């Protein structure tokens, strides 16, 4: 029942760079190690196969080492189409265990957000129904915490975000959370607000509106 | 050339279960040790399940364990994945892997997956009814009731009047909602002139939410 | 490819009864024929094969008979736990056909039903939805069909119902109509209708009401 | 005593697929021909599919054939059935049910039975959403900036495409994964950040676009 961690588990570089993705096994497994290529929406491809051998096919630019408890997926001369999830796997007869995955993502400067909020439509609350719609806009890095807060009562089970990919000018992301209430919940609030947390926000940024304005 | 496809994916409530399955093409799944892997939202890999040739072996993921069983067809080349009592973190996409080489060894890589089948579990387990009045208003003879809708799973039970009124009494079977919820009505016939001196409250118990309503129902 | 035909549909009687059910295949069939019994929502019961065969614990009132293409199932002394639908089945080694079902009901007087019609309560509407509602109660046979006409223009796909089970005490049947429309539909339209077309009425009954009022 | 369970019923789509499966208490699969039958809401109930010991013969009813597959799992005692491009007429209680008797031969009858799982296939294989504003407001401005959207709520199933002025906006503008709600439709939004100068001289309409439903709606967004 072996651990596999990988390492770094979003990995930020530049094309043409050459860059290390790192597996360590909990313990020994000897070269029983494969490396698979991920795409958003997309099947897993195997890129190399007992720990060093490349898959026919597979550009000579990625290169697999390792045996034992270390091991590396190396790319040299990263192009666009490098940029993708990669996932390490310890493969046994019978089972199998997985890396947590390492992100590839474009190199770029730390970007704080800007944050807005909508309140629901008049329209959308007539229908019953009350979203709440906090934007995160242009960021960077992916990471960022998104906090609903009904009158000051943290809010939990009735939100959902999306997040963009990397923006092909910016290299930012953006981000969208939409709390949903009904009517009768929503009309028994005031004050909604969003709490956004980054790490290139010097604290976090609160953005908040009253019920009936 | 060589393809696999899952079917099933679906949303489903926890506790719930759904049952995926798995075709290929340009291949016999008969020599193949076949696996089935999900990635999470978070993006890793979650390696599931596995079933060996001829299913001597059916190994399992420890967060799996007593919920899913793996299953082969080597005649129809499929695979099938049961889930039960399934969970908010089984939300993922399926895929269906099977272990190959150029050769067949006795401890090959994931060479060939299929799409993947995306599956969600929705938190919640039940949801208790929205009980609404029926309300009257042909003489002598007067008709009212409750609405008891959108709830989940069956059954509720109704009662008039905490049980004391029982003639006249219809509880309908409940229909099944394009939302995936329940709906029935529960009437009740009466004196056309008791509507406003007798009192009419309906009694609705959902046992599945721990839910209990009285409503009641008044002229207009 | 044996089309096996049941007769009649339904057939109304009385608890101390003797009754016949016919079941006849386009071809002949030997004795591959089995009887099954089967009350709503529960799962059918296996009576008679072989065309004469009872299973064990079937009481003796229940007896089979005939061979080729003609076949009868009897009751002889219905009692109460005998009213339900039977099924007749062409089973062969790797397929089988069932007739269509015969409902064995109580028999009774024609009665036509009593219709009711409910507008959605207001609450309901202020959450952004509207049920119509739709009684006929207290009917024999059966058979009931319900319209539901929006200022004059019949709907579809927008309304469901169900039906209760025969009446204890005075044997009739009561069916429920739900017509759904979201609110903003709902106040696009004044007249609200149920059509009620039954074998007890000299022709359709209806019933309205205007939105508003 | 005998028992059979069936999993997998449910709500599903028309053209959509669901596979369900039967375990057993009590007794093993192996010598048993397992069947599948339906009871639609006419009343009747339909044969839809056999499978041999040995899966040596499978057979399905016309109206399936080529569109359900039934499988065994001898060793663990479960039988299934796959159904693709499911049509609304397939919408029944499925049971599934042993042919067997005290003793076996060639040909016997359905001796045991499931209790049934209720299989609806909805006649819509599509849904339109609904668009709303995320309308500009103090709330979504600041300084040389405002930011604006809809929310396209409530279709099924993906995708949705979102223009904004009919493509002559395209700077600035995020269209996010959509998301699946409990309720089993999807939803997403749809953003822009624009000049705050330029609401009120400018006109902004978010274009949506639900080809599987051959839908489009053009929305206004406007301050307030
Ligand atoms: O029936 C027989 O032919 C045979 O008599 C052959 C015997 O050798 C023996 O088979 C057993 O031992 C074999 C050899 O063991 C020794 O040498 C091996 C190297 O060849 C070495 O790995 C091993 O450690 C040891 O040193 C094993 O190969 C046999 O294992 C196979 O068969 C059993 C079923 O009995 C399966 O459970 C195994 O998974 C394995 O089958 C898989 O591999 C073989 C190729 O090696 C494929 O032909 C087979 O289709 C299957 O392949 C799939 O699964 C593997 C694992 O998931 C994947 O990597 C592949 O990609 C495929 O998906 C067996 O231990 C005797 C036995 O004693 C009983 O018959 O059988
Ligand atoms: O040792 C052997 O296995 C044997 O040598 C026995 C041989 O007789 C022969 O088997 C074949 O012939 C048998 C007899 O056939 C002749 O007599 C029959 C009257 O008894 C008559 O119907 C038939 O037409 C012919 O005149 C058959 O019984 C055999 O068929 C059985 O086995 C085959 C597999 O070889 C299955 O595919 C068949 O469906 C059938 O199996 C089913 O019935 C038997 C009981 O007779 C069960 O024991 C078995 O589990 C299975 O039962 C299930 O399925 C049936 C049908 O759906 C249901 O009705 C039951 O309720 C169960 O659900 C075979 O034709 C040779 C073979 O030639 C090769 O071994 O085998």
């Amino acid at each position: 029942a072996v651990v596999m961690t990988q390492s770094p588990s979003t990995l930020s570089a530049s094309v043409g760079d050459t860059i290390t993705i790192t597996c360590r096994a909990s313990q020994s497994i000897e070269t029983w190690l494969a490396w698979y290529q991920q795409k958003p929406g997309k099947a897993p491809k195997l890129l190399i196969y007992k720990a060093s051998t490349l898959k026919t096919g597979v550009p000579s630019r990625f290169s697999g080492s390792g045996s034992g408890t270390e091991f590396t997926l190396t790319i040299s001369g990263l192009q666009f189409d490098d940029f993708a999830t990669y996932h390490c796997q310890h493969y046994a007869g019978y089972s199998a265990t997985f890396g947590q995955g390492t992100r590839v993502e474009i190199k770029r400067t730390v970007a704080a957000p800007s944050v807005f909020i909508f309140p629901p439509s008049d329209e959308q609350l007539k229908s019953g129904t009350a979203s709440v719609v906090c934007l995160l806009n242009n960021f960077y890095p992916r990471e960022a915490k998104v906090q609903w807060k009904v009158d000051n009562a943290l809010q939990s089970g009735n939100s959902q975000e999306s997040v963009t990919e990397q923006d092909s000018k910016d290299s930012t992301y953006s981000l969208s959370s939409t709390l949903t209430l009904s009517k009768a919940d929503y009309e028994k609030h005031k004050v909604y607000a969003c709490e956004v947390t980054h790490q290139g926000l010097s604290s976090p940024v609160t953005k908040s509106f009253n019920r009936g304005e | 050339e060589v393809q696999l496809v899952e079917s099933g994916g679906g949303l489903v409530k926890a506790g719930g279960s759904l049952i995926l399955s798995c075709g290929v093409s340009n291949f016999r799944i008969s020599a193949h040790t076949m696996n089935w892997v999900r990635r999470v939202p978070g993006g890793g890999l979650e390696w599931v399940a596995s079933i060996s040739t001829s299913s001597t072996y059916r190994d399992y993921a420890d967060a799996v364990k007593g919920r899913f069983t793996v299953s082969r067809d080597d005649l129809e080349d499929f695979v099938y994945l049961q889930m039960h009592k399934m969970r908010v973190e089984d939300t993922a996409i399926y895929y269906c892997a099977r272990k190959g080489s150029d050769r067949l060894s006795d401890n090959d890589p994931f060479d060939a997956w299929g799409p993947g089948t995306v599956v969600t579990v929705s938190p919640a387990s039940t949801k208790g009814p929205s009980v609404f009045p029926l309300a009257p208003s042909s003489g002598g003879t007067a008709a009212l009731g409750c609405l008891v809708k959108d709830y989940f799973p069956e059954p509720v039970t109704v009662s008039w009047n905490s049980g004391a009124l029982t003639s006249g009494v219809h509880t309908f079977p409940a229909v099944l909602q394009s939302s995936g919820l329940y709906s029935l009505s529960s009437v009740v016939t009466v004196p056309s002139s008791s509507l406003g001196t007798q009192t009419y409250i309906c009694n609705v118990n959902h046992k599945p939410s721990n839910t209990k309503v009285d409503k009641k129902v008044e002229p207009k």
